[PDB]
């Protein structure tokens, strides 16, 4: 289990990506390929992309 | 499918319904092109996913339903996620599906057989019927329109070549979440496949050509 936090809130443009605001957890499933990255909210559960520079590592895990 | 009407059932017997699990589950469309391969997006792509076939109400368990394991995924090499260019993702089965009446495979265009903007298409699938409203439980459809590629601008690196700009923007009428990895069907031939559009639903969306991925498409199931 890879977990990282949001630092900021973002509003999805596109049906495939999640939206979500700032100091939400995110389990990341692929990094990529690309610079979308899915991952699964561990506030509501949603699987989607999520801009790479919204979201940094927890401390540890 | 937005602005849709429920499909007479099993009228189009190549539909596939994907659960994929990778936790709880998502899910998507499909369609069966041989008896042992499904067709759908590759954003699609999770740990595990099954595949329904026969299905109309898919909460509803059936006599034509045929529920089988994928065994492996092959997803596209240079699927992207920025851009969301390539989104095209094979899936080979178990086991061969049975031929009936409500399970059935559907043809892929040859790679010369380019769709022009202007004509009327049909997409079917089980996503939400609005944005804030459940996943329908019966199988929908729409017809929509084929637009030049300069309505798909705002979309980024909108590839002609690639993609299909699918929706009359002065109308309501879209595929949406959910519908992802379904079929566009143009005269009875598969042409698109549902990528993705706007959070909002407003029209058009972007659905990947599949006359572009022929080849691609020959490789995998000939080592298949």
């Amino acid at each position: 289990v890879t977990l990282f936090v949001a630092l900021y809130d973002y509003n999805a443009t596109r049906w495939t990506d999640l939206s979500f605001h700032k100091g939400e957890k995110f389990q990341i499933l692929e990094f990529g390929p690309g610079d979308w990255w899915e991952a699964r909210s561990l506030t509501t559960g949603e699987t989607g992309y999520i801009p790479s520079n919204y979201v940094a590592p927890v401390d540890s895990i | 499918i937005i602005g849709g009407t429920e499909c007479k059932p099993h009228s189009r017997p190549y539909m596939a319904y994907l659960e994929i699990v990778t936790g709880p589950s998502k899910f998507c469309g499909g369609f069966l092109i041989r008896r042992n391969f499904v067709l759908t997006a590759a954003h699609c792509a999770g740990r595990s996913i099954t595949v329904t076939l026969g299905a109309h109400n898919i909460t509803e368990e059936e006599d034509t339903w045929q529920k089988l394991e994928v065994i492996k995924q092959f997803r596209h090499p240079k699927y992207n996620t920025s851009t969301l260019h390539h989104d095209i993702m094979l899936l080979k089965l178990k086991e061969k599906a049975s031929l009936t009446l409500a399970v059935g495979t559907l043809p892929f265009p040859s790679q010369f057989n380019f769709v022009p903007p202007g004509r009327m298409c049909r997409v079917a699938g089980w996503g939400r019927t609005g944005v804030l409203k459940p996943g329908s439980d019966t199988l929908q459809e729409v017809k929509l329109r084929l637009m030049d590629p300069q309505a798909c601008s705002h979309f980024r690196d909108f590839d002609h070549n690639l993609q299909l700009c699918v929706g009359n923007p002065r109308k309501t009428k879209s595929a949406f979440k959910g519908d992802s990895g379904g079929p566009l069907l143009c005269a009875g031939v598969a042409q698109g496949i549902v990528s993705y559009g706007r959070s909002d639903a407003k029209p058009p969306a972007v659905f990947t050509r599949i006359s572009h991925y022929r080849p691609w498409i020959n490789q995998i199931l000939q080592a298949n």
